[PDB]
C-alpha cells in the first residue's frame, strides 16, 4: 500500500490514532490532572491550524525554529469539566480543530498537547483506513 | 602521605572524582590513591574497597576550583585524566564519576536549547521523538539521500539523520546534501503539517569548515545539525554549541569512538562522565544507548546516566552508579537518544524505560516494512502513540505491551504489515 | 565670595541648575551657594529662601557652555552632580531643575522617533495607547510568555512588555523569548488587523550584548524594544538610541532604581531632571508615574514634568515645579507611560489628566477579568475608547466618568464582566 | 465568554465602540473642527483595508515599522459637509470602509483617524455582542 500524500494532515500527539471518544479524552484529561498539571483547550480554524511560513518574509539573518500557527487560541479541575468545555467549543466553533493542552503549574511549562476534535466540514485529513491507498 | 587526607571534608566548590583503581600487588591502596591525588594539590580524602572484586578500591579525589579554566571541558579533562592512566603503580584505573560544583557549572553555557525549549520549538508534547538513519550508510547521491529523507519523514517520523561517517565525500558533497535535505524537509512539512527535521552532519576537518556548514544550515532555515564530539573534540563541540545558541539551531551529538574509552570495566572513563562533559560543553541530544535485541547494558546504570543527563538534581545512588550528588543549577537538560534495532513489538519496553523525554532512533534504516519507507515510519509512529496512550491510561507496559501492540494493529493496516 | 555674583545675568548659552539646599547651622546661604558654584567657573547668581521651610534656599548656578562634551548626558551629570552631594557644609541638597540652552540641545540626537513619528508609524491617532506587563513576573517559559503576549494583544491592547527584571535567565533565555514574542505579535496582528508590539527588554551586561539583542529585534521586524537607562547607564542608553534611530526601532525606557535618587524631598535629583536627561539621551516612551489607587504624587508636579518631556516650549512655572523656561528647539518629544493598577472605572481620570499623548500601562497584568486575558484587554480598550469619545463630545470626565463607564458597559458584555 | 478570533477585524480609533450614528460622526467632526484641524475622508476596499506584508519581499536589512495599507485613498468646514461627503462616498463606493482623518494645519501632521463606515457586504468584522462567543 502507499501512504497517501493527498489531504493527509496530522496534528502531533495522538493524531495517528483513530479519533478519540469521550471516554478516551476523559481518561487522558484524568492522566493530566493526576500528574498535578492543568488542562486547557486550544482551537483554530482551518486557515490557522497548520504550520506556515507566512511571516518569514519579514525576517532576515535566519528563520531557524520559527514557524507560524504554532500558537492556537485559548478556549480545569477534572475530566468531566474539560469534556463539557470540549462540547461547548464544538458548538461555538464547529469548523475548528480542538486541542487539549497541559501546563505544569510549578515549572510553568507546557507538558501536554493532543488534538481531540477534527471539523467534519474540513477534509484536509484522512481516516485510519484511508491513510494508505 | 601528604596527599591522602582521610579526615578532609570536601568543599562546596571542589571538583570530586571517584576512581576505581586496581593497584599492583604490594602497593597499598592508600599509596595508590595518594599517587592519583598527586593549596592547588589534589587530595585523596576517601578510599572504599569494592565488595566483590579482589584488590579493587574506589578512590575519592578533591580538586580545588582554582585549578580549572572557566567553561572549558578540554581543561577539565586535561587536569583530571591528562596523565594518570599511565601510572605503572596501577594495574587498572577507571574514572567512574565526577562532581561538578555549581560554581563551575555556572561558568558553562550548557546545551543550546535543552529538552523543554526543544519541545516548545518543535510543538511536540507528551511523547517520545522518532528518528531514522538514512540507509544505505554510504554511496547514495545527495538527490537519492534527499529522496530517502523525504520518504521517511512524510510517514510520520520527527527526525532523520546523516550516517555518522557521512561528512563530505566524492560520492556526496556536503552542500548538495544540505540543499536536497532542505527541500525534502520542507516538502514533508508541507505534506504532513508537522514540523520536521534532519540531523545534518557538521563534523569537519577544521573549526572553520564546521562553522561554515552550520552557517549553511542556518541560511537554509533547517532546524537541527549533528556533531561527533568525541572525534571532533570538546573545543570544536563548544564552539558549535555557542554558535547554535547564538543562531537558534538544535544540536544532536553522536558519540563516535566512545567504546574505545568506556567499554572495558577495569580501564577508561565511564560513559556517565562523558555524558556530563557533553552536557557541560553543549548538546540538545546525545546518542545514549543501543537497543540490539533489547536496551543493552545494566538498566540501573542506563537509568542513572539518563537521569544525570536529564534531571536538574540527582542524589547519590551507588545502585545506579551515581557516586556523587549532582546539582545542575538550572542548566538545560540533554535529551537521550536510544538507537539501533527498535522493532515494533519492542516499543513498549523502551517507552516504559525512557518515558516521553527521549528520542527513539531506527538506526537500522527500517526498510523491514514490505510496503515502503513511508508506511514503515507510519507503523512506528502508530505503535509509539498507542504505547504512550496506553501508559497514560494506567496500563503496565511491561506486562501488556503485546496486547497494546495487537490492539493498535487491529485498526492500523500499516502496523498490520509491520507486526508480521 | 568670587563665586556668588548676584548681579550676574545668565547668558543664552549657560546651563542653569536650581539647587534646593539646607546648609548646616551657622553657614550663611550665600556661602553655601558659593561652595556649590565652586571663565570656566560655575557661579551662583541667585538665591531665594523657601517660604515654608526653615533654613531652606534655592540656589541658581550658571555653568558656561564650554564646560560640557557635546551630546553627552554622562558628562553633564558628571559635571553638575559629580561630587556636590558630599559637601559637609550642606545638611541636605536636592537638584530641582536644569536649563538646557538650545545650543547644547542641538548637539543631542534626542529620542529616535518621538510622539508624532510613533503615531504615524503605528497609524494610531486620537487616543492614548494601552499596554500590559506579562504576569507572572518570572518563572514563565518563552513559549508561555509568548502565549500570554498573544492572548493580551489579540484582545485590543496596543503593546505588551517584558518584566523589568526579565533580561536573560536559565528559565527563559532572551532569544527564545524574542522568537516566541515575534510569533505572538504577528499572530495578533493578522487576527485583529491592527499593528501590535511588545517592549522587548534589551538591557544587558555589556553594550555589545545589548546591541546584539537590538539587532535580533531588528532582524525579526518587530516594532519596539525596552531599556533600563538608570541601571544600564546613559552611555549604554545613548548607544541604543542612536542604533534605534539608525534602524527604525522604537525605544521604551523604564526608570528602574529611580526612587533611590528621586524619592526624598531633601536629598537627590528630582525626576524632572532625570526625564530631561532621558529626553536628551533618547527614548520614545518613558515610564513616568504609578496609578496605585489613583495617579500618585502632586498632580501639578506630574503635569509639569509631563509637559517638560512632551512639549517643545515650557515657560517657567514654580507652581508645577518648572524653575526655568525650557526651549527644546524641535527635539522630538517623549511619550509618558503611566503604569500600575489602572482599574476600569479609573480610566476617565487618567484620560483627563494625560490626554491622548500617553500610554496607560496595566502593569498589574490585568487577569482580574473572570473570562480571560483577551476579554479583559477588550474591556480596557472599550473603556478607553468610550472615555475618549465622551471627552471629544465636550463632556467633563472628572464629573461624568462613572456615567460614561456605565453607558459603555450597557452595550459591552466584556466590560460588563469587568465593571463588576 | 471567549474573544472570537474569526472575522473580528478592527480599525484603530473608535473601532471597539458600536457603529457611530450620523449625530455621533457629526459631533466628532465638530470636535476636530473646534480644535482648528481639517477633517477629510479616507476609503479603502476590503482588499486594501487591513495591514499586510506584501511588499516586504522587496526589502533587505530590516522591515521594522513598515506595513502595507497604512495609507488609504483620500476622498472640510463643518460636521454637516463632512457628513454629506460621507454619504457621497458611501454611494460611490458601497463596499469600502470610510475613515475620517484630521490634519493640524500649523504642525502639518495627522492628528485624528477614526473609522465611520463598515461595508455591509464585507463580513471580516463582528458586532458589539458577537465579539465574544
Amino acid at each position: 500500500q502507499v501512504w497517501t500524500p493527498l489531504n493527509n494532515k496530522f496534528f502531533e500527539t495522538f493524531s495517528y490514532l483513530p479519533p478519540m471518544t469521550d471516554a478516551e479524552i476523559s481518561r487522558q484529561v484524568d492522566y493530566i490532572v493526576s500528574n498535578g498539571w492543568t488542562p486547557c483547550l486550544e482551537f483554530a480554524g482551518a486557515e490557522s491550524a497548520y504550520t506556515s511560513n507566512e511571516n518569514c518574509v519579514r525576517m532576515q539573518n535566519t528563520t531557524c525554529l520559527y514557524y507560524d500557527n504554532r500558537y492556537w487560541t485559548m478556549w480545569c479541575t477534572d475530566g468531566g469539566q474539560v469534556l463539557r468545555e470540549v462540547q461547548a467549543c464544538r458548538r461555538a466553533f464547529p469548523d475548528a480543530y480542538i486541542r487539549v493542552v497541559g501546563f505544569d503549574p510549578v515549572r510553568q511549562v507546557q507538558v501536554s498537547g493532543f488534538l481531540v476534535n477534527r471539523p467534519a466540514s474540513v477534509r484536509d485529513y484522512q481516516g485510519p483506513s484511508t491513510r494508505s491507498v | 602521605l601528604t596527599y591522602y587526607t582521610p579526615d578532609y571534608q570536601p568543599k562546596d566548590t571542589d571538583i570530586l572524582a571517584a576512581f576505581r583503581m586496581t593497584p599492583q600487588p604490594g602497593v597499598p591502596p592508600e599509596e595508590a590513591g595518594a599517587a592519583v591525588a598527586a593549596r592547588y594539590k589534589g587530595r585523596c580524602y576517601d578510599i572504599e574497597p569494592v565488595p566483590g572484586e579482589e584488590n579493587q578500591y574506589i578512590a575519592y579525589i578533591a580538586y580545588p576550583l582554582d585549578l580549572f579554566e572557566e567553561g572549558s571541558v578540554t581543561n577539565l579533562f586535561t587536569s583530571i585524566v591528562g596523565n594518570v592512566f599511565g601510572f605503572k603503580a596501577l594495574r587498572a584505573l577507571r574514572l567512574e564519576d565526577l562532581r561538578i560544583p555549581p560554581a563551575y557549572v555556572k561558568t558553562f553555557q550548557g546545551p543550546p536549547h535543552g529538552i523543554q525549549v526543544e519541545r516548545d520549538k518543535l510543538n511536540k508534547y507528551g511523547r517520545g521523538l522518532l528518528g531514522c538513519t538514512i540507509k544505505p550508510k554510504l554511496g547514495l547521491s545527495a538527490k537519492n539521500y534527499g529522496r530517502a529523507v523525504y520518504e521517511c519523514l512524510r510517514g510520520g517520523l520527527d527526525f532523520t539523520k546523516d550516517d555518522e561517517n557521512v561528512n563530505s565525500q566524492p560520492f556526496m558533497r556536503w552542500r548538495d546534501r544540505f540543499l536536497f535535505v532542505a527541500e525534502a524537509i520542507y516538502k514533508s512539512q508541507a505534506e504532513t503539517g508537522e514540523i520536521k527535521g534532519h540531523y545534518l552532519n557538521a563534523t569537519a576537518a577544521t573549526a572553520e569548515e564546521m562553522l561554515k556548514r552550520a552557517e549553511c544550515a542556518k541560511d537554509l532555515g533547517v532546524p537541527i545539525i549533528m556533531h561527533d564530539y568525541l572525534t571532533g573534540g570538546f573545543t570544536a563541540n563548544t564552539s558549535l554549541a555557542h554558535y547554535c545558541r547564538d543562531n537558534g539551531l538544535l544540536l544532536h551529538i553522536h558519540r563516535a569512538m566512545h567504546a574505545v574509552i568506556d567499554r572495558q570495566r577495569n580501564h577508561g572513563i565511564h560513559f556517565r562522565v562523558l555524558a556530563k562533559a557533553l552536557r557541560l560543553s553543549g548538546g540538545d541530544h546525545l546518542h545514549s544507548g543501543t537497543v540490539v535485541g533489547k536496551l543493552e547494558g545494566e538498566r540501573e546504570v542506563t537509568l542513572g546516566f539518563v537521569d544525570l543527563m536529564r534531571d536538574d538534581y540527582i542524589e547519590k545512588d551507588r545502585s545506579r552508579g551515581i557516586y556523587f550528588t549532582q546539582d545542575w543549577v538550572s542548566l538545560p537538560g540533554t535529551m537521550p537518544v536510544a538507537s539501533g534495532g527498535i522493532h515494533v513489538w519492542h516499543m513498549p519496553a523502551l517507552v516504559e524505560i525512557f518515558g516521553d523525554d527521549a528520542c527513539l532512533q531506527f538506526g537500522g534504516g527500517t526498510l523491514g516494512h514490505p510496503w515502503g519507507n513511508a508506511p514503515g515510519a507510519a507503523a512506528n509512529r502508530v505503535a509509539l502513540e498507542a504505547c504512550t496512550q496506553a501508559r497514560n491510561e494506567g496500563r503496565d507496559l511491561a506486562r501488556e505491551g503485546g496486547d497494546v501492540i495487537r490492539a493498535a494493529c487491529k485498526w492500523s493496516p500499516e502496523l498490520a504489515a509491520a507486526c508480521e
